[PDB]
């Protein structure tokens, strides 16, 4: 969850 | 009577509070409490991570507790929001929480 969350951002920060 | 409390701890000592309650959705603090409990004893210091970012990795927990009680998905419960500066340092306590 936080984790998925987490990566999600970091992902969209990324891209 | 097992505490109700358990106590995440951020860089100098700036010691978050955490309900039994909330505690136990980690199964980390479960085990820690249990494994080296000389040391860990509803005790888990992460002096090094700072408050601001611990402070929002543990309200996930109380988050999760809040959404659980819920039960039904959402009785007024937020966006949880985490801000990119967050995510960058948060990612280590949240592994370190590892619901």
């Amino acid at each position: 969850t936080l984790k998925e969350r987490c990566l999600q951002v970091v992902r969209s920060l990324v891209k | 009577m097992s505490q109700d409390f358990v106590t995440l701890v951020s860089k100098d000592d700036k010691e978050y509070e955490i309900s039994r309650s909330a505690a136990m959705i980690s199964p980390t603090l479960k085990a820690m409490i249990e494994g080296p409990f000389r040391e860990s004893k509803g005790r888990i210091e992460l002096k090094q991570f700072d408050s601001h970012i611990l402070e929002k990795a543990v309200e996930y927990l109380n988050y999760n507790l809040k959404y659980s009680g819920v039960s039904e998905d959402d009785d007024e419960i937020p966006e949880f929001e985490i801000p990119t500066e967050m995510s960058l340092e948060l990612l280590l306590a949240a592994d370190y929480l590892s619901i």
